[PDB]
């Protein structure tokens, strides 16, 4: 906990993350653009992120933003049963997502992420730590010092494990259960990106400036 | 490149 | 270790897994088809897999075969520095993969999987356990009893953690380090599948019967 | 469907 305190990761979550029914896809994309601004503020509050070279900060956020945002709105959505809660104060119902052509990815979000976060009562410290692990992705291409990012990831998951063992000692598998939602998060992030590139290609869905910038090459 | 992201990281 | 013994998972690895330079992509696809047969024999040796309903065995293998095969040839390839070792006794050099148009996915395999398996000296018991975790994927769509598959996954990772704590007590982060290669494995599996569907579409690359069957809907 | 896989699982 010493060089990567979970208390500071929780503080980062609480600092950035405080409904009416919502083309729902336009509303979803507007909320994503809004939350990219919030994501930069979140990352600056994660210990040692701001100490990396600027180029590496850019690389990590460009590599991770979609998984980072999906984890956040999925955890936010534990509070409803049949919908996703957008950061703009709008709810997207299952029926609304399906009627807009994005039912399959909606269903994956609810079945692989929201419902599983709810089932295990994943807390905000655990969410923040999983997000910090995603942020400190040492496989991100072009990093100036991948081993330094590897080291930061290791500090996060060591702190997370100690947190879980202290708060949930009756659940010895909890730490692994948390980490084992990251393959699903990766898949769902890739599928969301595929949709966004298609929306950009067809041109019938407004995409605001920061979301558009994240869809630039490379 | 990445004009908005760089500005916000400043 | 009691209901999911690591000794039996290791035995499964050793039972199925015993070079000259290799269109390298045709050779790679031939080796994948060969290894799908071997994969069924491997899965039958993993404790309790054969006790699932036949329909669920089919679902788990159709959901996981590409990640399962990639993990195997990646670990096999620790023994060379600039290539992948195919199960057919053929080596595909970096230069050969790049000259055939599949350089980018080759590079991801070496940088995110082979080199990291080598760096941490991932052993065959750990490989087998990671593969068994992938096999027992409770998010696979259509399973008759997802909670039963969840339970089997939990037994594997509990056994893996106990194995790592006993054999590598000086490396407290080793268990998490193993699990945290699974997002990369998921990404690389999805990209391999994308290539295979394109090869099938263009029609200029022989694809043998079992590999072709895995590319059928759904 | 899945003719080969079913046969091999037998
Ligand atoms: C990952 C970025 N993204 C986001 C962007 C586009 C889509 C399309 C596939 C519709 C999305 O699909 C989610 C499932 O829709 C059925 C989520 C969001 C959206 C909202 C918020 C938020 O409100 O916090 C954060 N990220
Ligand atoms: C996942 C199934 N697959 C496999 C199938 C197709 C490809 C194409 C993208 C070329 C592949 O690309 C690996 C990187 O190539 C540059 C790997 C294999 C291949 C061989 C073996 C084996 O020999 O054990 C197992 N699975």
């Amino acid at each position: 906990n010493e060089d990567m305190p979970v208390e500071r990761i929780l503080e980062a979550e609480l600092a950035v993350e405080p409904y009416v029914e919502a083309d729902p896809v336009t509303n979803i994309c507007q909320a994503a653009d809004k939350q990219l601004f919030t994501l930069v503020e979140w990352a600056k509050r994660i210990p040692h992120f701001s100490e990396l070279p600027l180029d590496d900060q850019v690389i990590l956020l460009r590599a991770g933003w979609n998984e980072l945002l999906i984890a956040s709105f999925s955890h936010r959505s534990i509070a409803v049963k049949d919908g996703i809660l957008l950061a703009t104060g709008l709810h997207v119902h299952r029926n609304s997502a399906h009627s807009a052509g994005v039912g399959a990815i909606f269903d994956r979000v609810l079945t692989e992420l929201v419902s599983k976060m709810r089932d295990m009562q994943m807390d905000k410290t655990e969410l923040g730590c999983l997000r910090a692990i995603v942020l400190f992705n040492p496989d991100s291409k072009g990093l100036s010092n991948p081993a330094e990012v590897e080291a930061l990831r290791e500090k996060v998951y060591a702190s997370l494990e100690a947190y879980c063992k202290h708060k949930y000692p009756e659940q010895p598998g909890r730490f692994a259960k948390l980490l084992l939602r990251l393959p699903a998060l990766r898949s769902i992030g890739l599928k969301c990106l595929e949709h966004l590139f298609f929306f950009k290609l067809i041109g019938d869905t407004p995409i605001d400036t920061f979301l558009m910038e994240m869809l630039e090459a490379p | 490149k990445h004009k908005i992201l760089h500005r916000l990281l400043q």
